[PDB]
């Protein structure tokens, strides 16, 4: 919890380590005992809960919306499932992210510059990570009141069915008994687990590339007056102050292009995965949007569904797209600069880095597709057309 | 003088800037706060009266549909005079920035230089006349078409006349209409506020049609001076000249750049809601078209809001390609001079121009796209295969 | 004729004012005032067996499918109509195309190459023209063919129909000798004229292309001389050769680039409402494609449409792609020399070349979209998901 | 079988000319007539096999699901036809990849690089032909013991059906008498030699992109130190060095790319064909997979289909892929050394091969695509939607 990456991204450690994301790494080996128990427990109850759900959506197969009702629950809590499994396996290669930044370069006449960004980096940081924290809390909200707000009915003739949150078989009487109320609090701390576990790697992975992308816009702003001091015949001090700056520029821009790679190492799978969960889950949703029919409490579930399911990949393609958008700009930034009055030296460290930027750096979920906008737009192009062609037929 | 003379007037005439006849612009808020007090009206007078109604009284899809077309261009334009009312600052400095790079090329002594600025000139405000003019037509023809039947029935008529007026819009409203002077009181605001969205629509959308223009003039200016840098190659100048004049090309070229840089900024999510909504409501009306085809009187309204959205978005799709063509073809123009003849230093710097020069550049919608006339093919493409599967899908 | 571009594509612009182009450019004048005539002739002609089709239309038109076919015969008619028309409104543009390369560079070191190239191109062309006029003869043989081997007769009841060539509508008998024989005529020679003349603007368009793709096919072969003439420090006069070398170079590839330009000028508008009619005749042509039942006439007739159609749209877009291939050929033959041993002049040629060339060349239809094999592959899956749909619905 | 990038492909070579793969050229004359009798009379007994598997299409078009299983079967072994035939007409130029790399550049410097790269290759070409084959055999026996755990049984009424590995028409009766087991041993026989021709082209194919993507790491390698040894002004001898150093890594860059061309040019169409025969067999085995109820025998053997044919094309599309990546990678493999140290020769050779990089090398289908992870993902995203629109419909 000292050096360079880990102090900055300290608080969504904690966040994750406290809803259970393991990472037995960043504490005294004091705690290092007791957490892990606590992390088992939590995955244990998790799975008790998903389990008794599955169950119940095998004598719920009798009908079909309730099916896709319960296919799309099953999914959406699958998510979290997947990524908790997901985090321990690779964490050696997260471990080597997390650490990847812990002896950065450094220039006399760029430090200012660096610092403030880093600790613009940093506030953009913990900015995001505050923000998904409270859209988590409020996505709790809504289910825990629309849960009371509606009517627990099941049509048959009228059957009552016990007022859950999550539609769930028991072994025992979860109608009125206490086992209501343990239903009721285990399963908002189940909501409660699983978005966060799920929405605290997703902000771990939006943090690094915020990273990046603050350590390319400082690339840029110290291009600025890199050549400045390279136009001005030159003395031998000066032409070594140039070597000097031209190395640093080139040494950063390699260590952010390495801590991409590293990134995307680290979360193409995961990437991979989340896509194609989601896949399913807009068909199953096109397919229950084309039943809605008024401002009842279907239409609010409906829509609550694919608003987070769609959130997510856009937070996903924000981040991507700004990537991208700053790698490619660099070269913008290095053309506005002075760079036909520099020297030889300069002139031609601008021509291989303006060469270099003609590729945009991105992160690629396993080679399949990349992140960026343009994904979101074909995702919600596919689901609208299949929606379309539902409802035509 | 006084780049976008009609659209100053134009602009004017809404009350979005009071003095637009200055040299140098300024952003005032008096003008900011009156501006959206006047946004605010349309709202209330159209937009709000016409959404009841579609809420409330539609009966059957048809009818929806009819009733949402018209509606969604109306919050179309609510939302131009939206976006521009908060990006205020950005147009206000863009157009100063063409004055300033106008009132620099028209010190130029070579007759090309002026020539091109008269043509640019004289096509700013033909261009500006004939959009406004058949805009302001079209808008008030449609709205008080009533008030006119109204007239000419009481003139042959006189007092037998069995005609009752009615507003100008399928709409329904929070208070009673029967007495005269709310009747009357409405249908002014009515008036008033079709007359602020159609000088939004016109003077927006001229607005972005001419910075084009004077950017592609620009464009041509580096193309001459990149020509003339040709000659002072082949007559066999000094190096140092050479630099000089590769150093002034390569100065109005970021210029350039500059320029294109803040309409981009000015300008992408007015073109990003524009694209979506035409072509939401051109699915929309095509749905429509299909559901009652035949010869009848339905057919008509679609027919006719058709044309409407197909020119609006064909006038921004093909002056971003004017813009996206200009700043390739540079690449060309700097490649076409005899750089041979210059010693290897000059040609690299050349080559670092020609790197810069060949990056699209352009503008996006929302950074989701780049604008050209690929984005129109598209669109058509996908209307016409909307169109062709739903009739086959129909039965 | 004594200038290059147009005494190399001579035999197309013979038969081109042979069957009725205009293009009074390229004879003496004696010859300006009966051609003219012809040619008006032929147009009266054309427009009016397309109106006596029409007319049929109109009585066709209470059934579907019989208007689908009368609908398919009158755009694949209409390909011609257009073509004749635009040529002489675009006619002058089309005169500054031919009139390019007539005085073109020369260097005494590349000349035996030129000329090589130069005349492979020729046999090229002729080439192809042959070959067209093949497949052109061949359509209108089987059309006739076909006409007689089926049976002609129309369902109500069964009811005998003329039988001609074409579905037509004529005020003669048209089924006694003398309207019957009169009738054949005049379609076989409606047949062979649309035909000859839509195909020859195609290859008078595709000719160009090819010329082009010849010229830079000899810059790469010529570029491996150049730059050994660079290396080997350098005498005044290997200075002056080589910058001679680099200035033939140059020049004739801007020369290059001029009349790829001035091709895409001339054609664009002609491509775009080409493929124009060719969206609606693939869509009417894969409905009818939905009806075939391995019956000998309807199948080879349907057939024998998608072909045609689909062949001319092949045609087009593989010479542009042979286009963009040739281009980005130009840097990769670039690279593959000896410029590590050369001089600075060299050297920065070749940087410029290739930086240059990054940018492939290409023919687009108006700006709407580019021609090229991705075209056709569009076109073919647009047309093939439209049949599946259709079939399966 | 002694010269360079045939040693290395021998037990390739071997495998391909014992199951029948023609190629008379690796072994000594004398044993050149006997191996040439065998090929013929495999293909003889091939064709045979599949022509009475046609025969018994034509029977059984009564049905339609009968109908669409022969289809599949059909086109399946339809693939391993076309690819035998195909070599023998191409052989020249296979043979002309075979011999590409018998000549190669050496340097002192960058011999073990070389040879521990070439070392590396070899291995894995040797490791991908030891899991093709175990999948190939793993297929065999699948198809063999599926055959027997399920019921022949046609139905109309129910019908007796030869228990045999593939449906088949036979003159005599091959129920219970020796029939019965000389069709099971002729069966096996014929699904055993399929299989392995088809899959002994497609890994010869992916051991050629193998060694040029070893090549490429090795360049990248080698690059890094390259410019350490002209960093340093220079002595006349360090500069004969630098340049020694350059020519060899631009001349072994160029022999990849006639490398990689060679093979585009061997392979393309047979690409083509594979992928045309695909998307009708993805297309029939969607419609079958639509009529699936349950884990039977049915489901399995679908599933198996489609495995088998996502397989073969996921082979090709990850080959491609990794070649374009190691292709485009040798650009920051170029960006990445210590450049700014170096001379101004060493900088203008980093400056041009980045200019080369900025294309990735890769294999296309014909011109009319390319191999890469795109293709498959697209071919999987076009399965997926029919299949969705099929049971919608």
């Amino acid at each position: 919890k000292h050096q360079g990456l880990v102090a900055d991204l300290l608080p969504n450690i904690r966040v994750m380590q406290g809803v259970g994301h393991f990472m037995f790494n960043y504490y005294s080996e004091g705690k290092k005992f007791p957490h892990r128990i606590y992390c088992i427990v939590t995955l244990l109850l998790l799975l008790l809960q998903y389990g008794m759900m599955a169950v119940n959506l095998m004598m719920e197969s009798d009908d079909v919306d309730d099916l896709t009702a319960n296919t799309i629950t099953m999914l959406f809590f699958l998510h979290p499932i997947v990524k908790m499994i997901y985090f321990p396996v690779r964490s050696k290669i997260f471990y080597k992210t997390l650490a990847i930044w812990n002896n950065p370069n450094s220039h006399p006449l760029f430090a200012e510059s660096n610092a403030r960004f880093h600790a613009l980096a940093i506030t953009k940081m913990r900015r995001l990570l505050f923000c998904v924290a409270g859209a988590t809390i409020f996505s709790v909200i809504s289910w825990t009141g629309i849960t009371f707000i509606e009517d627990s009915v099941k049509r048959i003739t009228i059957i009552p069915i016990p007022r859950l949150m999550i539609r769930t078989f028991y072994p025992f009487n979860a109608m009125s008994g206490a086992g209501h109320v343990f239903a009721l609090i285990y399963q908002f701390y189940y909501l409660v687990i699983s978005m966060a576990v799920s929405n605290s790697l997703d902000v771990l992975f939006c943090s690094w590339l915020l990273f990046a992308c603050e350590q390319l816009q400082h690339l840029k702003a110290i291009m600025k007056p890199l050549m400045e001091l390279s136009a001005t015949g030159l003395t031998k001090k000066q032409e070594m102050l140039v070597r000097s700056a031209i190395k640093y520029w080139v040494e950063r821009h390699k260590h952010v292009v390495r801590l991409v790679t590293a990134v995307g190492d680290a979360y193409g799978v995961a990437l991979l995965l989340h896509m194609l969960t989601t896949t399913i889950t807009l068909t199953l949703l096109a397919y229950q949007a084309t039943k809605v029919n008024g401002v009842n409490v279907y239409a609010a579930t409906v829509i609550g569904y694919l608003l987070y399911t769609l959130g997510q990949v856009f937070l996903f393609c924000i981040f991507g797209n700004r990537l991208i958008e700053e790698s490619s700009s660099v070269m913008e930034a290095a053309y506005s600069c002075h760079w036909y009055d520099g020297s030889e030296e300069a002139k031609t460290f601008v021509q291989i880095v303006c060469q270099q930027c003609q590729k945009a750096m991105s992160i690629s979920g396993a080679k399949f597709f990349t992140v960026s906008l343009d994904l979101f737009a074909s995702v919600l192009g596919a689901v609208v057309t299949y929606f379309m062609v539902l409802v035509q037929l | 003088r006084l780049v976008l003379h009609e659209v100053r007037y134009v602009l004017m005439a809404m009350l979005y800037i009071s003095r637009g006849m200055a040299k140098q612009i300024q952003n005032s808020t008096i003008d900011l706060y009156v501006y959206w007090f006047l946004t605010f009206i349309p709202i209330a007078s159209l937009c709000v009266p016409q959404f009841t109604y579609l809420v409330v009284d539609t009966k059957s899809l048809i009818d929806f549909i009819s009733v949402l077309v018209p509606i969604t261009e109306i919050l179309l334009t609510n939302g131009k005079m939206i976006i521009c009312n908060v990006k205020r600052g950005k147009i206000i400095n863009l157009i100063n920035q063409v004055q300033v790079a106008w009132d620099e090329c028209a010190k130029s002594e070579h007759l090309e230089i002026q020539t091109l600025i008269t043509a640019t000139a004289k096509k700013t405000k033909i261009f500006v006349i004939i959009y406004t003019t058949s805009f302001l037509l079209i808008c008030v023809e449609y709205s008080s078409m009533p008030l006119f039947k109204l007239i000419y029935h009481s003139a042959v008529y006189g007092k037998q006349s069995n005609y009752t007026i009615a507003l100008p819009y399928l709409s329904r409203f929070a208070y009673s209409t029967e007495s005269t002077t709310s009747f009357a009181w409405t249908y002014f605001f009515i008036l008033l506020g079709v007359y602020l969205l159609a000088l939004t629509l016109s003077g927006f959308d001229s607005l972005f049609a001419t910075l084009v223009m004077h950017v592609k003039m620009m464009f041509k200016v580096l193309k001459f001076e990149i020509e003339q840098l040709g000659l002072d190659l082949s007559a066999g100048k000094s190096h140092v000249e050479l630099q000089a004049k590769l150093k002034q090309i390569i100065l109005k070229h970021k210029t350039n750049l500059s320029l294109i840089e803040q309409l981009e900024d000015g300008f992408s999510f007015f073109l990003m809601a524009q694209f979506l909504t035409s072509s939401i409501l051109v699915c929309v009306v095509l749905y429509e078209l299909t559901m009652v085809f035949g010869w009848n009187e339905d057919t008509f309204k679609t027919v006719t809001y058709l044309p409407g959205a197909i020119l609006q978005l064909f006038l921004f799709c093909w002056y971003a390609q004017q813009i996206t063509e200009e700043a390739r073809l540079v690449s060309d123009h700097i490649y076409n001079i005899p750089w041979y003849l210059a010693d290897p230093k000059l040609q690299k710097d050349i080559l670092t121009f020609m790197v810069k020069a060949q990056k699209p550049t352009g503008v996006t919608a929302s950074k989701f796209y780049m604008v050209t006339l690929q984005t129109f093919q598209r669109i058509s493409s996908t209307s016409y295969s909307y169109f062709t599967l739903l009739q086959t899908i129909n039965q």
